[PDB]
């Protein structure tokens, strides 16, 4: 199972 | 922000966590709650293991996360 993180942005 | 330091935490500077479905015919990325950490999640995680009932199934399409629509 791959995992990542992102910023709450547009 | 704007400086070389580990653990970026500040006001309005919120992080997010995503998990990819274990099925190759899915490969979908679902969002998770900010209290959850990817180092405490299963190696066989799937859409059926999601926290949000709006996307808790492999037969549900991936979300429009591209901005605001
Ligand atoms: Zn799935």
């Amino acid at each position: 199972a791959r995992t990542k993180q992102t910023a709450r942005k547009s | 922000g704007s400086s070389g330091s580990s653990g970026e935490i500040s006001g309005f500077g919120q992080c997010l966590v995503w998990v990819q479905c274990s099925f190759p015919n899915c490969g979908k990325w679902r969002r998770l709650c900010g209290n959850i950490d990817p180092s405490v999640l299963p190696d066989n995680w799937s859409c059926d293991q999601n926290t949000d009932v709006q996307y808790n199934r492999c037969d549900i399409p991936e979300e429009t996360w591209t901005g605001l629509e």
